[PDB]
This record gives C-alpha cells, sequence and structure tokens, in this order.
C-alpha cells in the first residue's frame, strides 16, 4: 500500500545533511515519518538534523522512539543522552549511558563516554555539598535590598503573604477594571524570578502607582535565582496599590511546579519549609484573568477547548485550588494557539491548541476586541497572530541566560486599546 | 567556591589551637559529605 | 567500614566538647575526601 513511501525520502532527506541543510533535513524528515511511523532508523536520523539547530526539547523525546522500536540501536541510544547533556541535568543521560555496556562487550571507547558522563555528576554532588502596611520608603528600601542581595526579615515576609492573601481573597475570579479615556495601563509578561530584568521594567517605564498601573501575566517565580525576591516585591507591589496593582495565577505558580522548577528549594533555602507552604496558599487566591473596559481580556493561559466558555462562567471558577488535569482553569493556565485553524493536542501535553477561529468566536460571543497570553518566550519580546485577535507579550529577557531573546511590555490607552509595545534587552545581572 | 573557601577556612581554625564558634554546622556538613559518599540523596 | 567508624567517633568527640589530640590526621581525612571528590586523582 503505502510501503514504498518510506525510501523515497530516505536519500532526500539524509543528503541534505551533507549540504548542511538541516532545514529542508528536518521538513522532508517529517515527512517519511508522516507516512511511516513505525520505522526507528527514521526516528533516529531526524535527531542529528534537529539537534544541530539547537532545539534539544523535541529532540529528547524524538530519540526515545528510535530505542522503543528498537533497543538494538545504539545510534539513536546515544543521542538521547546527547540531548539530556545539551539539557544539562543528570540521571537520564547517565542512566542511558550506563545502559549501552549490557549490550555490547568491552569494546573500544564504549566506557569512555560513560565515565565521562560520570565525572559530571561528582561535580553536582560537591554542589550538594512600617506598621506592617507597606510604605513608599519600605518598597524602596527593599528594592535596593533585594538589588543588594540579603533576605528580607521572616516577620516582614509573613506579614506580606497575610496581608496579600486577605487582600486577594476578596477580589473575583475574573477581575473587572474600568480604565478612563487617558491614563494608561501597562501590561507585563513572565517574570520567572529576574528580579534585575523587572528593575530595568520600573526604571524604563516608572514605578507603579495611581497614575501608572501595572498588572503582570503570571510566572513570577521559577526557572531563576531571583524568584523570592521577585513574588516579594511584586506582593509589597498588590499591597500598597491594590486597586492600581494587579496580579493573575500562571502556571508556575502551581506547587506541582514550584517543587520541579527551584521555588520550593529556593524557599527552603532562603527561608523555611512552612514559609513555602504559606506562598502556596496566598498563590491559589491569585485571579486567573482580567478584563479591561470589557474589551481587552488578559489572561497567563488562553481560550479553552470547550465550546461555549463565557465571561459569567470565568466569574463562577474557584481559584483557591490545584489546577485539575482539564477543564476551564487547566486551558486557561496552559493553552496556546495554533496558525491552522481547528483545536489540537499541545505540544506541552496538557491542555489543548485553539485556532483563529477559536479566537474569533471567544471574541464575538464575549464583545471583546483581542486577547493578550504570554505563557510563552518570543525572541522579540512580542508576537501578533490570529490576525491581530491574539497578541503575546514576554517581560523576561535572556530567560535562562542562554536564549538572548529581547523583551517587550505593553501600554494600554483607554481612547485607544491598541497594544503599544515596547521593548528592552537582557541588562545583565 | 564560597563552599570551599568556607569549608578551607573551618579545618584551617580547627587545626591551629583555637575553637570553634558552634560545632553543630561543621559536624552536619561532615554528615552531609558522608551521606553524599554512600548514597541515600535527598 | 572501618574508615567510617574512626571518623564518626572521631567527629563525635569534637562536637561533645573534648578536645583532640591529633588534629593533623583528621585535617589528612578531610583533604583526601575534597581531593577525592574534586577531580585530582592523587
Amino acid at each position: 500500500g503505502a510501503l514504498k513511501r518510506a525510501e523515497e525520502l530516505k536519500t532526500q532527506a539524509n543528503d541534505y545533511f551533507k549540504a548542511k541543510d538541516y532545514e529542508n533535513a528536518i521538513k522532508f524528515y517529517s515527512q517519511a515519518i508522516e507516512l511511516n511511523p513505525s520505522n526507528a532508523i527514521y526516528y533516529g536520523n531526524r535527531s542529528l538534523a534537529y539537534l544541530r539547530t539547537e532545539c534539544y526539547g523535541y529532540a529528547l523525546g524524538d530519540a526515545t522512539r528510535a530505542i522503543e522500536l528498537d533497543k538494538k540501536y545504539i545510534k539513536g541510544y546515544y543521542r538521547r543522552a546527547a540531548s539530556n547533556m545539551a539539557l544539562g541535568k543528570f540521571r537520564a543521560a547517565l542512566r542511558d549511558y550506563e545502559t549501552v555496556v549490557k549490550v555490547k562487550p568491552h569494546d573500544k571507547d564504549a566506557k569512555m563516554k560513560y565515565q565521562e558522563c560520570n565525572k559530571i555528576v561528582k561535580q553536582k554532588a560537591f554542589e550538594r555539598a512600617e506598621d506592617g502596611k507597606v510604605t513608599i520608603s519600605f518598597m524602596k528600601e527593599l528594592m535596593q535590598w533585594y538589588k543588594d542581595q540579603k533576605k528580607l526579615h521572616r516577620k516582614c515576609a509573613y506579614q506580606i503573604l497575610v496581608q496579600v492573601k486577605e487582600v486577594l481573597s476578596k477580589l473575583s475570579t475574573l477581575v473587572e477594571t474600568t480604565l478612563k479615556e487617558t491614563e494608561k495601563i501597562t501590561v507585563c509578561g513572565d517574570t520567572h524570578g529576574q528580579f534585575y530584568d523587572l528593575l530595568n521594567i520600573f526604571e524604563l517605564n516608572g514605578l507603579p502607582s495611581e497614575t501608572n498601573p501595572y498588572i503582570f501575566n503570571g510566572d513570577f517565580v521559577d526557572r531563576g535565582s531571583f524568584s523570592v525576591e521577585v513574588i516579594l516585591t511584586l506582593f509589597g507591589f498588590k499591597l500598597l496599590y491594590p486597586d492600581h496593582f494587579h496580579l493573575l495565577r500562571g502556571n508556575h505558580e502551581t506547587d506541582n511546579m514550584n517543587q520541579i522548577y527551584g521555588f520550593e528549594g529556593e524557599v527552603k533555602a532562603k527561608y523555611t519549609a512552612q514559609m513555602y507552604e504559606l506562598f502556596s496558599e496566598v498563590f491559589e487566591w491569585l485571579p486567573l484573568a482580567q478584563c479591561i473596559n470589557g474589551k481587552v481580556l488578559i489572561m497567563h493561559g488562553g481560550l479553552f477547548s470547550e465550546d461555549g466558555v463565557t465571561l459569567d462562567d470565568i466569574r463562577k471558577i474557584e481559584r483557591n485550588r490545584q489546577p485539575p488535569d482539564s477543564g476551564p482553569m487547566c486551558d486557561l493556565l496552559w493553552s496556546d494557539p495554533q496558525p491552522q485553524n481547528g483545536r489540537s493536542i499541545s505540544k506541552r501535553g496538557v491542555s489543548c491548541q485553539f485556532g483563529p477561529d477559536v479566537t474569533k468566536a471567544f471574541l464575538e460571543e464575549n464583545n471583546l476586541d483581542y486577547i493578550i497570553r504570554s505563557h510563552e518566550v518570543k525572541a522579540e519580546g512580542y508576537e501578533v497572530a490570529h490576525g491581530g485577535r491574539c497578541v503575546t507579550v514576554f517581560s523576561a529577557p535572556n530567560y535562562c541566560d542562554q536564549m538572548g531573546n529581547k523583551a517587550s511590555y505593553i501600554h494600554l490607552q483607554g481612547s485607544d486599546l491598541r497594544p503599544q509595545f515596547h521593548q528592552f534587552t537582557a541588562v545583565p545581572h | 567556591v564560597k563552599d570551599l573557601v568556607v569549608l578551607l577556612f573551618e579545618t584551617a581554625l580547627l587545626s591551629s589551637g583555637f575553637s570553634l564558634e558552634d560545632p553543630q554546622t561543621h559536624s552536619n556538613r561532615i554528615y552531609r559529605m558522608i551521606k553524599l559518599g554512600l548514597g541515600i540523596d535527598e
């Protein structure tokens, strides 16, 4: 039937590797696999063409299928550990490396790479070895403090968490803020514990106040070494300006991911274990989305898989609980757009992807102009999709000190709700 | 570098006739080092 | 087993207010472990 369309894309896709044509090699690899997703040889050949383009995350899973279909495929077995090492995490690469001597005899160069992999886990192991109300003087002092390292006093942090939880618990799931004709507002994307970039944001765009309202689209922690400082400063900002500072819940404000992506470890290193428990308690009360002028609706995740989805349904959401595996809040913290029409399985493994038709239907049914959603890293710091109906804004320049991408924040005006992107850069810490 | 310099200072301060300010921290460091060397993790 | 027993007893003696009579051997053991954990073969 279709067995002939297997080797015809072998001499073509693999030939582009000789001509350094990794792009067309990947494009043609997405064709033989498309019409023959049962050959481990092609699943292995795709790994080299996709790994040389500094894309390790998808290659990590691509190299696994070349092993499941053929456990004697050392060619596709080495590259899984190579991608794991490129990511930098231990265990998986080391386990893959040590699961090669049980299938081969005492061959040359077989154990040298295993020893070399061992020689870094040892390094990792050695690495293991005023009146409680917040004031302008207090915010400036804490800002300078965090700029000069140093942790805040435990009592002050506990009071900040208690007050911010009390303030946030009185807000609805869908916060409705009315913006006047004048008096613009600032929307920022993911922060991810980049305090020295938040410093640049506040210096370039001005400190938050009643005249310069601010709102951040989640992801204030994880994947950064200054998550605690970022989130504590943002909580102080919320306390000082409850009606001009808005925090939206994000996918990185969840315990299942705080415990894996450094925030729990950072809190336990800088403070006690219950102190992260109070972080979790105050995190569950964060709003999931915010609507401006009944026209611009912003959220950290985006649209849902369900077709109905109304603003009243958004308001009737129990925030104070862990995100479900699926449903409204899961997509409210995990969805992504798709250039083609219709829904699809999300690349992250949870929630789904929404097409331009989904965005148009949602905007028409909810009487909204466009939607803003970050959830993602963008090269230019912002992205326009779905014909302008989908806006992505990123406020985390040089995400993990490796991406080296610009960042941006959106100015929104009451007279003209058109997004005004303003870009900033690395600003090394 | 911070861990290395701290441990070197503690050991050198110990092996010169002085007395540590708090033996508990040094003992805990040694116990954690042995536990790392004999595979308990966590 | 012998090395672990001696190191454990020595650390316990250190942490219980007593004074050690030969701190150089303890420092040598710490240095041996530190080189075993940071590369150099010998």
